[PDB]
């Protein structure tokens, strides 16, 4: 039957809340780096 | 040497701004709509903005107008109602911006954030032609936002060195220790030095006019010479040493017999000038003198292409 | 040197107003309304306003008017019934705007609202050729709407320097002490100095007339070198000093005996004219010679390019 | 100087009125009317309200009329039956308005309302020539409508400066009270000055009237430079200085002594003249001077183009 419950291959969410980031640090700088990996 | 003059404070520091705009007048000259879009498309956005729409299927075909992008330098300290200048490079295909205008530029930092305001009327040059697709607005750009800074807050104030030298900071630490108070100064490293001040914005600013004014003396150096090889231009330090040594170099001979010039071994700057000059040659063929002696030793100096 | 001269008033601050407009008469020299659509659509918004509705389908090519963008200065404490001077510049493809007649065109700011109202006759200038598509109205703009501000208010007023400098606040504030009451003022940073004044319009007033006046010395600000590279300008501060150094560039050498001249240390602005000017070049030549110089050193100031 | 001279009262201001009409006569040389659809249609509207009714089907291609834009000043305490100048510009490809004369054109506000009936004899000026589609009637507006005003009423009366200055209102505020009574004026800010008078209109109008032609002294205002760069003019105030510094302009070269010119400190505005002469160069070279001047100090001035 088509009403059997069943797992999309494409599990989990399909969404990703974006971060805001780090607050500015007030150094004097336009220019506000991102923790680089 | 003035303290003001080699070195800079920690919070004090410039900013660039850059923003999009246009520039009417021109007498013609301006920009061909026909291969520059986006002159028309912030046009008709502007006109649009005032109330005017433009039908989407038009000509627009004008040439008293040019697209252009303003860049300004946002200066510490900046305060919210103080002016600064700002430069107009034309981005287009405009001739030139003789006498145009620049309506209402935002000029905003690397975070995309609005920081100036500029509008104003461009300055240029009016054979050696000046440059006709940029110009200088004196005072043209109204600043918008203030930086947050630290300044007075804390004990410490770092002294940052153009050019750093242990030396140099060994000797900044010692004038500002010997003006000041007792371990007023410690340098950190070759370009840093750390001042203790008292806490508060007044004292802060008290001792660091104290400390800039303050007079040191420069110790040498390097022995650095600069080749341009672009512009053509040959400068030696006074620090320069020339040892011992032969050259021989194309079409160049002693004056009298031949080839294979003898270089004396020279200490001093003028001695150092006068050798070379004495193997006589134009500066394009020094920069390659120099570059072989530097290779085969026979010369007391490092030597930077710029 | 005077404190209005050198600082500005934390309230007191200049807003740009832009709008458009259109001007008529010209003896021909137009818009080509055919290239630019805008100038007809406007001209036919006007007419329809005043009373006359054009058909939507009709050739309308006319060659008395131009489409003008007009600039203007609101400036501080700008009241209503007080007129502003005007720019206008041409927008479309026209000639020239000798004789033309701004008509009715709104000046706005950049939050889109109508601060003055700008009419008049356009004044233009009469192998140097004056910017026939740009002009300026004298008391062309009357304001229609004031700013609003906090002036009179609060017991602190902040000045701001131009190029800050923190040398200078010490000595603005050291002034405004010795001149007023003791604690009247206090440098908050290099181009910041809160002076303290009493509460009320008029007091405040006094208190800024009496400190505008004030005759402050200007100590020595920086050694600084603009190059502009564009108009072919250099120009050097007094505090600029040059150290010794040999330099050799293209075609220059020594007068007498080739390249390589010397170039002796001057302390003051007076000896390194002079043994530039012994250097013998041209100021193109001699703006990359200071290049090489200061990226080599020998030249104790910082130089930037405009 | 006189108070009349940089002072304007609260309630005395100006308005703006244009008004579109068609111009008759001309010899020829009239508006196009293929290219001109409006002023046809403004005719034919003419002479259907007159009791002619042209069929909508016609030739009508005629060249002794052109259409054009009125612009008058409504002056402040404008009455019914007074008369004002108006300026008479054309509004298609019309040559020229030499004689023609100006038919029964309503000049209105900003508001739609007709303020103003414009009719008369346009006067034009008979290598410079003059602008032949731009004309001045004199008298040629006869005021319809009065705008009510607030004179009299209340007791505070502001006057606004021209070009504020907190010195200048300090100085107007002090001649006022000295004048007059004690307390009788009051500076609001940097260009208000409210003054008390008693209420009534004749009250009011004799206390302006003596207040008008009082005399006060201007102070120094500030050191303003003005740098047109359309028209090729440069002006500087008499608070002008300048500091010791060198310059180097493209094929300018001391007199005798090379390039490099040396700028002499200059205090007053005839040594400053006098070292820029020195300096030899044309206006346009001393622009940009100045501007490289400014941009790196020993200018006590601040300059602005125009």
């Amino acid at each position: 039957c088509a009403w059997i419950p069943a797992k999309p291959l494409v599990q989990g969410a399909t969404t990703a809340q974006p971060i805001p980031g780090p607050v500015p640090v007030a150094n004097g700088s336009i220019f506000q780096s991102a923790q680089p990996i | 040497e003035r303290i003001r003059d080699l070195t800079s404070v920690q919070g004090v520091r410039e900013n660039s701004l850059i923003g999009y705009g246009l520039v009417v007048g021109l007498d013609g000259t301006g920009d061909q709509t026909t291969q520059t879009p986006f002159t028309t498309q912030t046009l008709n956005n502007m006109l649009s903005q005032l109330g005017i729409t433009v039908p989407t299927g038009t000509n627009m075909q004008l040439k008293n107008v040019a697209a252009v992008m303003v860049t300004a330098s946002y200066p510490p300290f900046a305060r919210q109602g103080q002016t600064i200048d700002v430069v107009v490079s034309s981005m287009g295909n405009a001739k030139s911006l003789r006498g145009g205008t620049l309506l209402m530029t935002p000029l905003k930092g690397v975070d995309s954030q609005v920081y100036a305001l500029a509008q104003g009327n461009i300055l240029v040059g009016g054979v050696q032609v000046n440059q006709l697709n940029g110009g200088r607005i004196t005072n043209g750009a109204i600043i918008e936002r203030e930086l947050p800074t630290q300044f007075g807050a804390g004990n410490t104030i770092n002294l940052q060195l153009n050019d750093e030298d242990f030396t140099m900071a060994q000797q900044i630490t010692d004038a500002i220790n010997r003006a000041r108070g007792y371990g007023s100064a410690t340098a950190l490293d070759a370009r840093t030095v750390q001042v203790r001040v008292p806490s508060g914005n007044s004292s802060q600013v008290r001792f660091l006019a104290d400390i800039q004014n303050m007079e040191v003396n420069v110790t040498p150096q390097d022995a650095k010479v600069v080749i341009n090889s672009r512009t053509g231009s040959v400068v030696m330090n006074r620090e320069v040493t020339l040892d011992s040594c032969a050259v021989a170099q194309g079409n160049l001979s002693v004056t009298v017999g031949g080839s294979l010039q003898s270089v004396r071994s020279s200490a001093n700057l003028n001695s150092v000038v006068r050798a070379l000059n004495a193997l006589g040659a134009t500066p394009m063929d020094l920069m390659s003198i120099l570059q072989s002696m530097q290779s085969a030793g026979c010369l007391r100096a490092k030597l930077e292409i710029i």
